[PDB]
RNA sequence: UGUCCCUAUCUACUAUCUAGCGAAACCACAGCCAAGGGAACGGGCUUGGCAGAAUCAGCGGGGAAAGAAGACCCUGUUGAGC
RNA sequence: CCAAGGUGAACAGCCUCUAGUUGAUAGAAUAAUGUAGAUAAGGGAAGUCGGCAAAAUAGAUCCGUAACUUCGGGAUAAGGA
RNA sequence: GAGUAGGCAGGCGUGGAGGUCAGUGACGAAGCCUAGACCGUAAGGUCGGGUCGAACGGCCUCUAGUGCAGAUCUUGGUGGUAGUAGCAAAUAUUCAAAUGAGAACUUUGAAGACUGAAGUGGGGAAAGGUUCCACGUCAACAGCAGUUGGACGUGGGUUAGUC
RNA sequence: UGGCGAGAGACCGAUAGCGAACAAGUACAGUGAUGGAAAGAUGAAAAGAACUUUGAAAAGAGAGUGAAAAAGUACGUGAAA
């Protein structure tokens, strides 16, 4: 139950911040056993980890 | 004591009337827990994360005047407490949570 | 070992807790609230004072502390709810009660006959005061040790005679009042 | 050296100590001088403060600038539902003052005055005055003996009398019991009146006439600690003052090398047993009457109760008294109104008051209208 | 223009109560007054007044309260800058 | 050292995106006195050593601008819309 | 038959020293504790009881780093104040699950917020020196807590013809 | 009053004696020159507490070792505040 090396690794692997990394709250046993960067790369393909799409900043009121 | 599910209205307006603005939503959480205790005689309340989102959606200082919520007194498990029943509060989805009297869902 | 007791070791069980990091003054007061009780009434009372129903009456270390209504039970005005102390002595009540069962004492008449809280060596930290001074910041840990004995009535019955000494005048007046 | 500029002292040195009047009742410390000629009657009367309203009246004061001119006066109303007689105490005069020789009660005391004697009532078996009520088993032998005692001895006679809190909008149930002295004929007449009125109610129309002065006695509003410059209202020290303005600067000198009793000091004030004098009776209204608010110059079917009820208190369905000016004590409080200890004859007494109009606008705001009929008439007819 | 006549009210954070953690200054012994005498302004002495456990929040009269072998003045057959 | 969008003269203040934190003992209650913010009828420095503190004024466009001057200034004078 | 400053005399007590009592002593020396006892005007001495465990004493003499309440004495320890003052500036946290003996503080999810690119972003200089990272773990430290950590235990890690 | 090797004492006996009886000019302070501690004793022998039971654990109560645990690696004796 120490997935901070997994948040850090996920963020660095996918190529976004640690603020844009959703680890699966139901699938915790698997993301604990994730140690390598290759393990994280496999879990992002399964969709256990995602990119958690950008907070939109509309330029509509600007336009 | 029985296993029941009722739908209550709570006047959060009069319960949060004259509170510090940055402890209004946290006080609303604590006063719904006190409300669930009063009506279900239960010392364990379990606010749904959906009810949390409902109280907090309009910031720390914008708690809606009234809230229509559902309180299910349920048989307890999970390392048996001193209280054999716990109350699980959820938010009911009504467009205007006003003019509604307490009912029972079966 | 185990400070002065006037009870029978054949009918006793004890429990010791050395260098326990609790406020000495708080844990002296929980011990003096629980002293000379039944072990059942004692155990129940310590769970009540954890969930804020009854309070530990602070008698000696009762300086500028807030008053409370839960003191009226004990004829005091000032009482408190030392969670940490209550939890440590609870651990030692339970452990004593376990030894008292393992030796074979009826758990019903089992009443706390001796409870003593001594001071441990103080643990050393340093605080930092205005104008670049250092001060001490000391914890005062505790040496708790308690005894639980079986209750027995039918005592004293004690003790001595009227082994009397009299004069010729006394004994003569006794012999007279008999003749009367 | 001396003050340099001498001012009069802050605070009266007579209303001390400024502590919390031990009771919550008012505690009448003096009754009138006890006239032995005129018929037996109650002196003071228990009641409950409801709230304040405005009145308008013509003014008979020859020499005054406002002779024969409408004047607005503030008025406070006291709910006075008939107070039930439940006892009579005999007091003998001694070289250590008056002392209670004995008290005798009626066998039937209402659940109202029974609730008084318990603090955890609904757990109780309600066994109060069971054996005392069973002393009326035969022809009240114990009663006739103790009443014969109070007749033979007892140079003073007082009545134990309790309020009817069930009739008030108050949520108490626990009727305030009080002693109230009888000022009437021979002690035998006083004992017989206190007996004959057992288990009966006494109303306010008997005790208090109209245009008669009254001494409102009550405990004031709380306010808690209420710091230095509000209880005596001493000077606020200059903006530049370090450690606080809201204070008294110099307690005292040395020699005497002690803080003094005369010095103004901090600590709880408000909730003191106060007695105000010369409150002229304006209305003694009845509960057996709609058009309580109706004067001889209005004739409108409204009650003294404003629109939306007396704020914080409720509706006044019982016989009441509205009295001129402010009287001490909060709303929902237990007041005792006592007759004048002397004959005030200062042309403010002897002065026959005739009311022209009573304010019944909703004083839960800046109410425009006196009655729902006027609101509907002026506005309307939307939208219900 | 609340600086003031003249104060009032409100907000937040304190204080307050609780759980936890937990110092320091100071401390002859200590802690009720009046007068008296007295190192000429007493907590203690003499004579009076009196005097009832345990205490909580405040307060700034007193403890000639605390901080520092007066820096002013003098002395010293003590120095230093000028 | 690198340095986004909007308002705006602006790298000012206020709000957001990327990225980053959500750490500073907590719970309850809202007395006095404080500390940091505020408001006040009428009067308007009477307060006070002393207008100390606060209040008022404020951006931009147009109008207008005195004594004095080392003829450069004063000057955003003042006073308005 | 008083007595400060002061003088002198007679003794009491301590560390050692020479001589002696063929001194006492593991069947208990010395030390310490003692609302027990006896002697002495006193300094002090002697004895009983307890704890303890390896030495010590009377007397005749020699010798002195030889007797404490004060020195804002020294060192060390301890208090009363006192569970008091306080742990209140950087807007703010809340719900659930998981973990665990234990969760306000840990991990994840979900909200609500802030820093607002002259930042609470991303690199560096000097300075530090392994704090970096992993696993195991919580007696001490993180002025609450602790399962967490810049802590604790064991390891792993810094690659240059062009910087 | 140095260095090396030896004999000694009416000396000191762990706040004494050298600053240092101990991993002492050590730890540590200061930029630097320099400043500079505290800290010895279980028992004859570790025989350093097998094994049982309460507790998550530290530990507790037993059992045992020992001549003694009123010797438990917080260790001879264990004063006073």
């Amino acid at each position: 139950a120490n997935l901070r090396t997994q948040k850090r690794l996920a963020a660095s692997v996918v190529g976004v911040g640690k603020r844009k990394v959703w680890l699966d709250p139901n699938e915790t046993s698997e993301i604990a056993q994730a140690n390598s960067r290759n393990a994280i790369r496999k879990l992002v393909k399964n969709g256990t980890i995602v990119k958690k799409a950008v907070t939109v900043h509309s330029k509509s009121r600007t336009r | 004591k029985d296993v029941v599910t009722r739908e209550y209205t709570i006047n959060l307006h009069k319960r949060l009337h004259g509170v510090s603005f940055k402890k209004r939503a946290p006080r609303a959480v604590k006063e719904i827990k006190k409300f669930a205790k009063l009506h279900m005689g239960t010392d364990d309340v379990r606010l749904a994360p959906e009810l949390n989102q409902a109280i907090w959606k309009r910031g720390v200082k914008g708690v809606e005047y009234r809230l229509r919520l559902r309180i299910s007194r349920k048989r307890n498990e999970e390392e048996d407490a001193k209280n054999p029943l716990f109350s699980y509060v959820e938010p009911v989805l009504v467009a205007s949570a006003k003019g509604l009297q307490t009912v029972v869902v079966e | 070992r185990y400070g002065a007791t006037s009870t029978n070791p054949a009918k006793s069980a004890s429990a010791r807790g050395s260098y326990l990091r609790v406020s000495f003054k708080n844990t002296r007061e929980t011990a003096q609230a629980i002293n000379g009780w039944e072990l059942t009434k004692a155990q129940k009372y310590l769970e009540q004072v954890l969930d804020h129903q009854r309070a530990i009456p602070f008698r000696r270390f009762n300086s500028s502390i807030g008053r409370t209504a839960q003191g009226k039970e004990f004829g005091v005005t000032k009482a408190r709810w030392p969670a940490k102390s209550v939890k440590f002595v609870q651990g030692l009540l339970q452990n004593a009660a376990a030894n008292a069962e393992a030796k074979g004492l009826d758990a019903t008449k089992l009443y706390v006959s001796h409870i003593q809280v001594n001071q441990a060596p103080k643990q050393r930290r340093r605080t930092y005061r205005a104008h670049g001074r250092i001060n001490k910041y000391e914890s005062s840990p505790s040496h708790i040790e308690l005894v639980v004995t079986e209750k027995e009535e039918a005592v004293a019955k004690a003790a001595e005679k009227k082994v009397v000494r009299l004069t010729s005048r006394q004994r003569g007046r006794i012999a007279a009042q008999k003749r009367i | 050296s001396h003050r340099k500029y001498e001012a009069p002292r802050h605070g009266h040195l007579g209303f001390l100590p400024r502590k919390r009047a031990a009771s919550i009742r008012a505690r009448v410390k003096a009754f009138p001088k006890d006239d032995r000629s005129k018929p037996v009657a109650l002196t003071s009367f228990l009641g409950y403060k409801a709230g304040m309203t405005t009145i308008v009246r013509d003014l008979d004061r020859p020499g005054s600038k406002f002779h024969k001119r409408e004047v607005v006066e503030a008025v406070t109303v006291v709910d006075t539902p008939p107070v039930v007689v439940v006892g009579v105490v005999g007091y003998v005069e001694t070289p250590r003052g008056l002392r209670s020789l004995t008290t005798v009660w009626a066998e039937h005391l209402s659940d109202e005055v029974k609730r008084r004697f318990y603090k955890n009532w609904y757990k109780s078996k309600k066994k109060a005055f069971t054996k005392y009520s069973a002393k009326y088993a035969q022809d009240g032998a114990g009663i006739e003996r103790e009443l014969a005692r109070i007749k033979k001895y007892a140079s003073v006679v007082r009545v134990l009398v309790h309020t009817q809190i069930r009739k008030t909008p108050l949520a108490q149930k626990k009727a305030h019991l009080a002693e109230i002295q009888l000022n009437g004929g021979s002690i035998s007449e006083k004992v017989d009146w206190a007996r004959e009125h057992f288990e009966k109610t006494v109303a306010v129309d008997s005790v208090f006439e109209q245009n008669e002065m009254i001494d409102a006695i009550a405990v004031t509003k709380g306010h808690g600690f209420e710091g230095v410059t509000h209880r005596w209202g001493t000077k606020k020290l200059p903006r530049k003052t370090h450690r606080g303005l809201r204070k008294v600067a110099c307690i005292g000198a040395w020699h005497p090398a002690h803080v003094m009793w005369s010095v103004a000091r901090a600590g709880q004030r408000g909730y003191h047993s106060r007695t105000s004098i010369n409150h002229k009776i304006y209305r003694v209204g009845k509960g057996d009457d709609e058009a309580n608010g109706a004067t001889s110059f209005d004739r409108t079917k409204k009650t003294i109760t404003p629109m939306g009820g007396f704020v914080h208190y409720g509706e006044i369905k019982n016989d009441f008294i509205m009295v001129k000016g402010c009287i001490p004590g909060n709303r929902k409080r237990i007041v005792t109104l006592r007759k004048s200890l002397y004959t005030n004859t200062s042309r403010k007494a002897l002065e026959e008051v005739s009311l022209k109009w009573i304010d019944t606008a909703s004083k839960f705001g800046k109410g425009r209208f006196q009655t729902p009929a006027e609101k509907h008439a002026f506005m309307g007819t939307l939208k219900k």
